[PDB]
């Protein structure tokens, strides 16, 4: 079925964040 | 090596979760897209200054080549593959 981004809940693409803890 | 800014937002749909990009981060030079290792790597488009979708030169990196480094930075990214699509938007724009 046709996908199409409805941005229903609009979920970011950054959750882990690459910083590397030291 | 410095302080980068990766602010992205993708449509939350459980139907297009298959090609849903894990995480995304850009840089003053190039931008990289992290995708699942069990999933396939789709094609990421970009909204030109015209108004239509254009497919920029993409690259592959990572320990499993599950990454897609695009040679350009925009505010709107359209990930399409097969019969599914995932709308992504960058809310920050560093360059």
């Amino acid at each position: 079925p046709p996908p199409e981004p409805d941005w229903s809940n609009t979920v970011p693409v950054n959750k882990t964040i690459p910083v590397d803890t030291q | 090596a410095g302080a980068k800014n990766y602010q992205y937002v993708m449509s939350e749909q459980p139907e297009m979760r298959s090609i849903q990009p894990v995480h995304v981060w850009d840089n003053y030079r190039f931008t990289r897209f992290e995708f699942p290792a069990n999933a396939e790597l789709p094609q990421v488009y970009m909204i030109s200054a015209s108004g239509k979708e254009t497919l920029p030169n993409s690259h592959v990196v990572g320990e499993n080549r599950n990454i897609i480094e695009v040679e350009t930075v925009a505010k709107e990214w359209r990930i399409r593959l097969g019969d599914k699509v995932v709308g992504v938007r960058n809310n920050n724009f560093a360059p």
